[PDB]
RNA sequence: AGCCAGGAUGUUGGCUUAGAAGCAGCCAUCAUUUAAAGAAAGCGUAAUAGCUCACUGGUCGAGUCGGCCUGCGCGGAAGA
C-alpha cells in the first residue's frame, strides 16, 4: 500500500473510503493503487 | 460452428492464397492445414481479387469441412483497382487519397453485392461508397 | 512412484496416462492407501494384497488377505484386466464368454504378448522411499517384459538394405554382431565404450571389425557394470550388456560384429543442440589443453558440439540446456582440470550497399623517378538487393578508356575481391555486392596490377563508405512448434524481443509458428521458451537473412580496430 | 437524450406511420448475434423497404400518452426492447411476413407476431381471400 | 439505484502494402445495417475467447447528478 499524503483515484475503479477518520482508497482492480492516508 | 470466430487477422493478399509466410506467427492456435489450405479460394475468388487489398477468411464448417457464406470482392480493392489511385491512409492528407466515383460505388455495389449486402443493394452501394471515399478523397467524376 | 505423498492418487494417474499420451494402461496394482495410509499394493492376478514391513526392512512380503475396504474395486478392476488380456487372442475370449475366468498363467502369458506386440502398458504402484512396492514392480518386470528373444528378432543388414539382408538372433551359436550404444569418458583407459550384445558370443582380447568406420577393432578388456566399479570378465554374450575397453575408432551408435557383416544397425539419428556460449581458460596458454578436453567431450557425446569459429577466435560449444553446459564445464573444471570462464558468442554483423551506384575514381602513380609501374582504375559502387547473387560477388567490365593490361582485367576484380572481404565498413565481407568498373592509364609495358590494386584499395575505401552500405545484424530464421496453452505467451517473448514472425498452423498436438529473429538476442533463448511454455516447446533456430537495426552496439570493432 | 418533450414528438412521428399506413413491429433485448442480426436487419431493408426503423423511443407510458389518442391501450410496450419495423405496402406487409418468421426462426425474439390493427376486429388473420 | 440485452461480412483497413490483427505502433476512415460498428474500453489488444469504451429500450416509481463559493471540522502532525 502506497502511504503517499495525497490520495487520489489513481484509475476508474479506484474509490474512496473514510474508514476511522483516515481517508483509504480501495482499489478494486490493481492492488498497487491503495493508498492509506488522506 | 459460426463465421469466422479465428479472428488473427493476419494473411498475404489475396495474390497466394491465404500464405501464412505473409501472415506472420503472432496468431495463436487455429487449425489452418493441408484440408483447405486451398479449398475454395483458388476456385471462387477468381472474380474477387489477385495480389491486391484482402481482408482474410477465418471461417470453418460445422460438419469437419471449411465452407460459409462467401461474399464477393472486397471494395477497398475493386474501388481501387478501378481507381488506379493506391492512397487512402498514410497520405491522407496533403495528396489524394484516391480516386471514388459516384460510377465508381454503384459499380462497387454491382460487384460486391453478391451476398455482401445492408439495408439494401443500395445500403451496401453506400456501403462500398464509404469504402472508396472514406479512405480520404475522391476523384471529381 | 511417490504414492506415499499428499493428494497422490492412483487411478487418476491411470486415467493421466490413458488420455494424455493416447496408450492403453491396464492396473496390474492397487493400491492400499492414498497418503499414509499406504500399507501395501494388491493384485489383480493373484488377487491378493501384499502389507509390506516397516523401515527399510520391506525385504518381506507378508502375503494377507484383501480388506474388505477394497474388495470391490479390486474385483472391478481384476475383471477389467481380464477381459483386456482376453483381448490378446481369440482362444481367450469364448473361454470366458462361457462364464469361466481365465487362469494366472495364460493371463499372464497373453498380457505378456501383448506387451512384445507393444499394444498395451502395464501399471504397477508402490512407494521407493518407504521401500513398498519395489519388489512387486520387480514381479512385473519378470511375468510381463520381453525376454531378448522373445523381442522380435533383430533387423539386421548387409551393406545394402533388403527386408532380411541378415537375420540375426541371441545365441550363443550366432555371428558376434552387437551395437556400441554409449561411450564414457574415462582418464585412466582413455575411453570406455559400453556395447549390447544383440547377438554372438565375444571374448577378451578377441577380433571385431567396425562394420560402420570401416575398420578393425579390438577388446583390451570387456567390463560389465556395477554402476561404477568395472568387473573384469573373460567374454559377454547374446543379451549381455558390456562396456569394451580399449577399442579407439568407434564412437556412438556403430556397429560392432565378425567379419560376416550384419553391417548395417538401422539408427544414426541424435538431437541438435539450442543453447550455444564460449569459453576461455586460466590463460589463452592453454587453448590446446582446452580443446583436447572439448574434443573427449564431443567424442562422447552426441549432441553436445565443440563448435570452433571461424570468424573470431572464441571456441563456443552447443548443448541442449542451461543445466547440461553446466555440467559440462564443471566436469571440464572437475575431471580436466582446466577451469573456463564464460561469456556470450560474438556477433556475425555484415556490409553491402542499399541500391545506388555512385562514381569515384582513385589516383596515385609511381615512377616520377624512375620507378616502377603504378595503376589506376574508375569504379562505380552498384550493390544489389540482400539474396540476389547466390555468389556474394557479381560483376560486370566495362574498360574501355585508359584499358588495363590485357592480362590485368581478371586481377581488378580479384582485387577488389580484398577490398570486399576485408569491408572497409567495420572488418566484415561485403556480401551480394558488385563493383563496376570504366576508366585507368596504361602503357604497352609491364604495369604492376599491385599498384592497380592498391589503387583500387582507395577506390574502394573511399567510394564504399560514401556510397553509404548498410552495418546488417545477423538475423535467424525460427521455428517453434508449443502447445495451444502459451503460443501467445511465447509470441509475446519474440515480440519483446525483436519479433518478426512467419504465421501458423495448428498441429495435431500443437501448433506450427515461425519467426524471424536476431542471433544477437537468441543466445539463452532456449532456457526462456521452455520456461515460459513447461519445456512443451520443440524448435530450431537457423539463418535467413541479414538486416540492420537501430543499435549503439554496432561500434565494437569500430573501436578495436579500423574507423 | 431521452426528453419529455421530444418523446411528446418522437411518439406521434412514429404513431403517424401507422396511421397512415399498417401494422408494425418491435425486438426485445435478450440476443443477438454479429452476422446474424447485421445482415438480418439487413434483409429486413431489403425484404419490407428502407422503412425499417428498429427505433426505441415507443416507452410503456410515453406511447400510452402520445400515441394512445386513439387505440389508448397501447402500453403493450411492457414487454422488453423496440425494434420497430412498419411497412406502406399493403396491410401486415412483407414487414409483418419478417415479424412473423423472425419470431421463432433463427431468433430470440421478433414482439411475437404483436403486429398492430387499425380494424382490431375478432381475432382471425386475413386469409379468406382466395385467388 | 438493483434486475433483460444488442458494437461487420466492406475494415490482416483504403492500411509505413508480412497487417501489426473485425478494438498495438500508424493514419484516420458513423463504415446505411442504429435497444449499435468507435475502424474501440479491461482482459489476446503483437492473436482469436467469455465477460465487453459507448450507448440505450426492459426493469421500476420519488427524488435524482455533477459542479462554484462558503461556516465549521478531518489527515498531513515524529524525541529524549
Amino acid at each position: 500500500m502506497k502511504v503517499r499524503a495525497s490520495v487520489k483515484k489513481l484509475c476508474r475503479n479506484c474509490k474512496i473510503v473514510k474508514r476511522d477518520g483516515v481517508i483509504r482508497v480501495i482499489c478494486s482492480a490493481e492492488p498497487k493503487h491503495k493508498q492509506r492516508q488522506g | 460452428a459460426k463465421k469466422v470466430q479465428a479472428y488473427v487477422k493476419l494473411q498475404v493478399a489475396a495474390g497466394m492464397a491465404n500464405p501464412s509466410p505473409p501472415v506472420g506467427p503472432a496468431l495463436g492456435q487455429q487449425g489452418v492445414n493441408i484440408m483447405e489450405f486451398c479449398k475454395a479460394f483458388n476456385a471462387k475468388t477468381d472474380s474477387i481479387e489477385k495480389g491486391l487489398p484482402i481482408p482474410v477468411v477465418i471461417t470453418v464448417y460445422a460438419d469437419r469441412s471449411f465452407t460459409f457464406v462467401t461474399k464477393t470482392p472486397p471494395a477497398a480493392v475493386l474501388l481501387k483497382k478501378a481507381a488506379g489511385i493506391k492512397s487512402g491512409s498514410g497520405k491522407p492528407n496533403k495528396d489524394k487519397v484516391g480516386k471514388i466515383s459516384r460510377a465508381q460505388l454503384q459499380e462497387i455495389a454491382q460487384t460486391k453485392a453478391a451476398d455482401m449486402t445492408g439495408a439494401d443493394i443500395e445500403a451496401m452501394t453506400r456501403s462500398i461508397e464509404g469504402t472508396a471515399r472514406s479512405m480520404g478523397l475522391v476523384v471529381e467524376d | 512412484n511417490k504414492m506415499d505423498r499428499m493428494g497422490a492418487n492412483f487411478l487418476k494417474v491411470v486415467n493421466q496416462i490413458k488420455t494424455r499420451l493416447g496408450a492403453n494402461p491396464v492396473p496390474l496394482q492397487l493400491a492400499i492407501g492414498a497418503e499414509e495410509h499406504f500399507t501395501g499394493v494388491v493384485d489383480l492376478v493373484k488377487m491378493k494384497a501384499i502389507n509390506w514391513n516397516d523401515a527399510d526392512q520391506g525385504v518381506t512380503f507378508e502375503y494377507e488377505d484383501i480388506p474388505a475396504d477394497m474388495v470391490e474395486l479390486a474385483n472391478e478392476w481384476h475383471q477389467n484386466l481380464i477381459e483386456s488380456a482376453a483381448e490378446a487372442s481369440e482362444e481367450l475370449m469364448e473361454k470366458y464368454l462361457g462364464g469361466e475366468e481365465l487362469t494366472e498363467a495364460e493371463i499372464k502369458g497373453a498380457l505378456r504378448q501383448r506387451v512384445l506386440n507393444n499394444e498395451i502398458i502395464l501399471v504397477t504402484c508402490g512407494s521407493a522411499f518407504k521401500n513398498k512396492g519395489v519388489q512387486a514392480m520387480l514381479d512385473a518386470v519378470i511375468d510381463y517384459l520381453p525376454s531378448p528373444v522373445d523381442v522380435p528378432a533383430i533387423n539386421g543388414i548387409l551393406d545394402d538394405g533388403k527386408d532380411t539382408p541378415a537375420e540375426r538372433h541371441a545365441s550363443d551359436d550366432e555371428p558376434f554382431s552387437a551395437l556400441a550404444f554409449k561411450i564414457a569418458t574415462d582418464p585412466f583407459v582413455g575411453n570406455l565404450t559400453f556395447f549390447r550384445v544383440y547377438s554372438g558370443v565375444v571374448n577378451s582380447g578377441d577380433t571385431v571389425l567396425n562394420s560402420v568406420k570401416a575398420a578393425r577393432e579390438r577388446f583390451g578388456r570387456i567390463v560389465q557394470m556395477h554402476a561404477n566399479k568395472r568387473e573384469e570378465i573373460k567374454e559377454v554374450r547374446a543379451g549381455d550388456i558390456a562396456a569394451a575397453i580399449g577399442l579407439k575408432d568407434v564412437t556412438t551408435g556403430d556397429t560392432l560384429c565378425d567379419p560376416d557383416a550384419p553391417i548395417i544397425l538401422e539408427r544414426m539419428e541424435f538431437p541438435e543442440p539450442v543453447i550455444s556460449i564460449a569459453v576461455e581458460p586460466k590463460t589463452k596458454a592453454d587453448q590446446e589443453k582446452m580443446g583436447l578436453a572439448l574434443g573427449r567431450l564431443a567424442k562422447e557425446d552426441p549432441s553436445f558440439r565443440v563448435w570452433t569459429d571461424e570468424e573470431s577466435n572464441q571456441t563456443i560449444i552447443a548443448g541442449m540446456g542451461e543445466l547440461h553446459l553446466d555440467i559440462i564445464v564443471d566436469r571440464m573444471k572437475r575431471e580436466f582440470n582446466v577451469e573456463a570462464n564464460v561469456g556470450k558468442p560474438q556477433v556475425a554483423y555484415r556490409e553491402t550497399i542499399r541500391q545506388k551506384v555512385t562514381d569515384v575514381e582513385g589516383k596515385h602513380a609511381k615512377q616520377s623517378g624512375g620507378r616502377g609501374q603504378y595503376g589506376h582504375v574508375v569504379i562505380d559502387m552498384y550493390p544489389l538487393e540482400p539474396g540476389s547473387n547466390p555468389k556474394g560477388y557479381e560483376f560486370i567490365n566495362d574498360i574501355k578508356g585508359g584499358v588495363i593490361p590485357g592480362e590485368y582485367i581478371p586481377a581488378v576484380d580479384k582485387g577488389i575481391q580484398e577490398q570486399l572481404k576485408a569491408g572497409p565498413l567495420a572488418g566484415y565481407p561485403v556480401v551480394d555486392m558488385g563493383i563496376r568498373l570504366h576508366f585507368g592509364s596504361y602503357h604497352d609495358v609491364d604495369s604492376s596490377e599491385l599498384a592497380f590494386k592498391l589503387a583500387a584499395s582507395i577506390a574502394f575505401k573511399e567510394g564504399f563508405k560514401k556510397a553509404k552500405p548498410v552495418l546488417l545484424e545477423p538475423i535467424m530464421k525460427v521455428e517453434v512448434e508449443t502447445p495451444e496453452e502459451n503460443t501467445g505467451d511465447v509470441i509475446g517473448d519474440l515480440s519483446r524481443r525483436r519479433g518478426m514472425l512467419k504465421g501458423q498452423e495448428s498441429e495435431v498436438t500443437g501448433v506450427k509458428i515461425h519467426a524471424e529473429v536476431p542471433l544477437s538476442e537468441m543466445f539463452g533463448y532456449a532456457t526462456q521458451l521452455r520456461s515460459l511454455t513447461k519445456g512443451r516447446a520443440s524448435y530450431t533456430m537457423e539463418f535467413l537473412k541479414y538486416d540492420e537495426a537501430p543499435s549503439n552496439v554496432a561500434q565494437a570493432v569500430i573501436e578495436a580496430r579500423g574507423k | 437524450m431521452a426528453l419529455n418533450l421530444q418523446d411528446k414528438q418522437a411518439i406521434v412521428a412514429e404513431v403517424s406511420e401507422v396511421a397512415k399506413g399498417a401494422l408494425s413491429a418491435v425486438v426485445a433485448d435478450s440476443r443477438g448475434v454479429t452476422v446474424d442480426k447485421m445482415t438480418e436487419l439487413r434483409k429486413a431493408g431489403r425484404e419490407a423497404g428502407v422503412y425499417m426503423r428498429v427505433v426505441r423511443n415507443t416507452l410503456l407510458r410515453r406511447a400510452v400518452e402520445g400515441t394512445p389518442f386513439e387505440c389508448l391501450k397501447d402500453a403493450f410496450v411492457g414487454p422488453t426492447l423496440i425494434a420497430y419495423s412498419m411497412e406502406h405496402p399493403g396491410a401486415a406487409a412483407r414487414l409483418f411476413k419478417e415479424f412473423a418468421k423472425a419470431n421463432a426462426k433463427f431468433e430470440v425474439k421478433a414482439a411475437a407476431f404483436e403486429g398492430e390493427l387499425i380494424p382490431a376486429s375478432q381475432i382471425d388473420r386475413l386469409a379468406t381471400l382466395p385467388t
